[PDB]
């Protein structure tokens, strides 16, 4: 349970950072249009 | 099954296996084909005691053809045993995922036929839907909408069926679409959850209560669902706190604490308002303080209790005695609160009571009139509320005498006179004291 | 199988934490737009 609990903190940070980059990529497409 | 390790699931499987019909007997009675009978016998040998594999379709066809209750129960028991078995069950789930017709047939079989057969088929469908590939929100919603599932959930006497249904809902709550389906089912059948919570606050029952609490927490994980359920039952938080205090199980207490925190979590809408309302009505701050003083073996439960106590203290820091009095007046419940017997509180709240054209005085007069109307019952709680209202009226007449005319216009004097003839000695004494404060010595 | 269930329950909490990370994407998306 502890091993998966530690992965929750990593998931809460890795996914959020990756999603933020995806949003920035979407902004680039809007700027190009 | 998905949760076949549970005692209720094992009992349901045993009940389903009790009504067993031989494949050869079904074939003789024209209820199945020779190939279908052979496939059913192979599946029975593999699971009930060789795996049917692709032959599971002939077994399902034979089960559909054999409309007899015993044959349906035997088929459901065989399906449940295959799902429990490691070698079997997974192949059926993969086939259902690859072929939606098989998944649709399994969903239709779920919550159908005999009660034991319906439970076994529902467990098999849940086990099949546990896999990501075979997961289907529509199938789960259709199974939940079935009358058999609703009857099992609402079966107070049949605690095993309710526990199995709650466990299945909690297991299905992992998938966000199935989580929304479970939230809709909870919105539809909140009465069963409320009854389970009340029974827990006041074994098979313990397991059912734990499963219901887990399902409630899973639903409240989504902020929208938690916000919707917050207004569904204002006393739900109080009932959960009472159940947590009564129950000594660490897991149940931790689940209740998590559910309570989710409702007051910042993710849910109106988190501050919900926390303030919970603290004012259900006395969340005192219960949390009592829980913090008590020692809990579980570390996670202790941390959750500490977080809840900190949240309650933060909410109560902004709140004051005036907010508690307003909440008590709105709820029309008064049990001789410390503010009623505090002279300083009455002195510092006299202006507030007379504020807004004596809105608080008018509310107190209306509450007293309602208690007088309810005085025929003369319940102990009703008598205490009437006495508290009479004391508040006497205080609001002694201080800020302008409110006396408003009370007389609103029939407060008539209500006091009627209460003076009440059978209860305490109510009569309170009415006499109010009359003395009005015009007496 | 009791230990595996606890790990699976903790694994579900990791997915919930990932869902919490996905919630932060909405806040980040509004800034890019």
């Amino acid at each position: 349970r502890k091993y998966r609990q530690d992965k929750l903190k990593q998931a809460k940070t890795d996914a959020a950072k990756e999603i933020d980059s995806y949003k920035i990529q979407k902004d680039k497409e809007l700027k190009e249009f | 099954k998905i949760l076949m390790d549970s005692t209720h699931f094992n009992e349901i499987r045993s009940i389903i296996r009790s009504r067993s019909v031989a494949w050869d007997a079904l074939a003789r009675s024209e209820e199945l084909s020779e190939i279908d009978a052979s496939t059913a016998k192979a599946l029975e040998s593999i699971l009930v005691k060789k795996v049917n594999g692709k032959t599971l379709i002939p077994l399902i066809h034979l089960l559909s053809t054999s409309d007899n209750e015993d044959c349906k129960k035997s088929v459901q028991n065989l399906i449940a045993e295959l799902l429990s078995s490691d070698k079997y069950g997974d192949d059926t789930v993969k086939f259902f995922q690859e072929d939606p017709k098989q998944l649709e047939q399994l969903f239709d079989v779920s919550l159908k036929g005999d009660f034991q057969t319906v439970l076994i088929s529902g467990f098999n469908v849940v086990s099949l839907l546990v896999q990501n590939g075979l997961h289907n929100v529509k199938l789960v919603e259709k199974l939940l909408k079935n009358n058999n599932l609703i009857n099992i959930l609402q079966n107070i006497e049949q605690m095993d069926t309710c526990y199995v249904c709650i466990r299945l809902l909690q297991e299905l709550a992992v998938i966000p679409e199935y989580r929304d389906v479970i939230w809709l089912h909870e919105k539809k059948f909140m009465p069963t959850l409320f009854k389970i919570l009340q029974r827990a606050t006041d074994h098979l029952g313990i397991q059912l209560q734990y499963h219901s609490l887990l399902l409630i927490w899973l639903l409240t994980f989504n902020p929208v669902f938690a916000n919707e359920l917050v207004q569904k039952y204002l006393s739900d938080f109080l009932d959960l706190l009472k159940l947590v205090k009564i129950t000594i199980k660490e897991k149940v207490s931790r689940l209740c604490i998590s559910i309570i925190l989710q409702c007051c979590s910042t993710r849910v809408k109106q988190h501050k308002k919900v926390i303030k309302q919970l603290l004012l009505l259900g006395n969340a701050l005192p219960t949390v303080q009592s829980l913090s003083e008590r020692k809990y073996s579980d570390e996670e439960l202790r941390q959750d209790i500490s977080n809840l106590k900190e949240i309650l203290e933060n909410e109560y820091q902004e709140l004051t005695s005036f907010d508690e009095y307003v909440a008590e007046l709105d709820s029309k419940l008064l049990c001789w609160s410390p503010p009623h017997v505090d002279n300083g509180f009455w002195s510092d709240n006299i202006d507030e009571f007379k504020k807004d054209n004596y809105k608080i005085f008018r509310q107190l007069i209306e509450l007293l009139q309602a208690k007088v109307r309810n005085g025929d019952v003369n319940a102990k709680q009703e008598k205490i509320i009437i006495q508290v209202a009479l004391n508040d009226i006497t205080h609001v007449v002694e201080l800020l005498p302008e409110s006396i005319d408003v009370l007389d216009k609103t029939g407060g004097k008539a209500d006091i006179m009627e209460l003076l003839n009440h059978s209860d000695s305490r109510v009569k004494y309170e009415a006499l004291k109010a009359t003395q404060a009005i015009i007496g010595y | 199988e009791a230990e595996e269930k606890a790990k699976e329950i903790q694994l579900k909490a990791d997915q919930e934490y990932e869902i919490e990370k996905t919630n932060i994407v909405r806040n980040e998306t509004n800034n890019i737009d």
